[PDB]
């Protein structure tokens, strides 16, 4: 609930915004052979271990 | 000296405004550019005609 | 699991858990709605509350 009319009426959220489960950035999108896909890169400790 | 602290935190700040068409965009966007609005002040003249 | 495993005390014993079982709760739920129509902050009531 946004705010209420003095008419009587109800303004929610979905009245004035698109809610969507998203990402949180969109400037990272990855793609395996072209299909879209996801992926985890693996840096290294200063200290290796091997 | 409330007044002029606030007025102070108000005219010399340094807002976050986006970016023109940033992600995620409309299919066919051609135009991605950063938005400049309120910067930090720079002299004491800037201060002086706040 | 804890059921399965009293069924076998011949190779394996005292099966239990260490945390805690479920126990009551008491829910209040704050009608946003009629709070706003009252008059009332909900910071207030929460505050209140806590």
């Amino acid at each position: 609930l946004l705010k209420v009319n003095q008419d009587g009426s109800r303004v929610l959220l979905r009245d004035v915004a698109k809610i969507e489960l998203g990402g949180e950035n969109y400037d990272i999108i990855a793609e395996f052979n072209g299909q879209p896909a996801s992926g985890l890169g693996i840096k290294l400790a200063t200290g290796a271990n091997a | 000296p409330v007044d002029v602290i606030t007025a102070i935190k108000a005219q010399n700040a340094q807002v976050a405004a986006g970016q023109l068409g940033g992600t995620p965009p409309v299919k066919g966007q051609q135009l991605n550019a950063s938005i400049i609005a309120q910067t930090r002040l720079t002299s004491t003249e800037e201060f002086g005609k706040i | 699991l804890l059921a399965e495993a009293a069924k076998h005390p011949d190779m394996l014993t005292s099966v239990r858990p260490n945390g805690l079982e479920d126990t009551p709760q008491f829910k209040i739920d704050i009608d946003q709605e009629k709070a706003q129509a009252l008059g009332v902050s909900i910071n207030d009531i929460n505050t209140t509350l806590g």
